[PDB]
DNA sequence: CGCTCTGCTCCTTCTCCCATCCTCTCGATATGAGATCAACTAG
RNA sequence: AUCGAGAGGA
DNA sequence: CTAGTTGATCTCATATCAGGAGAAGGAGCAGAGCG
C-alpha cells in the first residue's frame, strides 16, 4: 500500500504526512499523441517551487 | 490537561493556523478548516463571495 | 552622586501578502428494559 | 458530493 | 373522579536552500536631571 499509495497520488512520502511530502511525482501518462507521451517520458523537474 | 485541551479545541475551531503549537488535523493528516480560514483572504467568504 | 526617567537605536517576533478567469483527470474520503410523563381511554 | 493533487487554456 | 393502555424520551447496561516587509516588544546603553 506505501508504493501504491505513493505511485497513484504522487505524493512521495507517507499517506499521513501528504502535507509534508513533495507532490508531481508520478504524473498520469500522457497519451493525447505520439509525441506527448514520449517527452512525458523523457521529462525533468526542478522542485524550487 | 483537560483544560488545556479544551482551549487548544476552541482556539483550533476558530483559527488553526497559530504559529506554534499543533494542527488540528481531521484523518490522514488533513488539517481542518477553521472559521478564520472561511473568510481570511483569496477565494475566502468576503473576497470569494461578496 | 545615587537613582530614576525616559529615550534611542537595534535585534527579535510575528503576522501578513504573494493576477484574473476557464477546462480536464485522478485519488481519497446497536438493542432492549425500566422509569417518567403526557395523553388518552375508557370505568 | 467534498477535499486535495496534477496537467492544461487565454 | 379515576385507574388502565399508548407513545415519546432518557438512562443505563451488556466486550473486547533561492521571501520579504513592516510593525510591535524588550534590551541594553547613554545621558540628563534632581534628590
Amino acid at each position: 500500500d506505501g508504493l501504491k499509495y505513493s505511485l497513484a497520488t504522487g505524493n512521495w512520502g507517507d499517506q499521513k504526512k501528504a502535507h509534508q511530502a513533495r507532490a508531481g511525482v508520478s504524473q498520469v501518462l500522457n497519451r493525447l499523441t505520439f509525441a506527448s507521451t514520449l517527452s512525458h517520458l523523457r521529462r525533468l523537474n526542478s522542485p524550487i517551487g | 490537561e483537560d483544560v488545556k485541551l479544551l482551549q487548544f479545541h476552541v482556539a483550533t475551531m476558530v483559527d488553526n493556523e497559530l504559529p506554534g503549537l499543533p494542527r488540528a488535523m481531521q484523518k490522514s493528516g488533513r488539517p481542518l478548516k477553521s472559521l478564520k480560514q472561511r473568510l481570511k483572504g483569496k477565494e475566502g467568504r468576503v473576497r470569494g463571495n461578496l
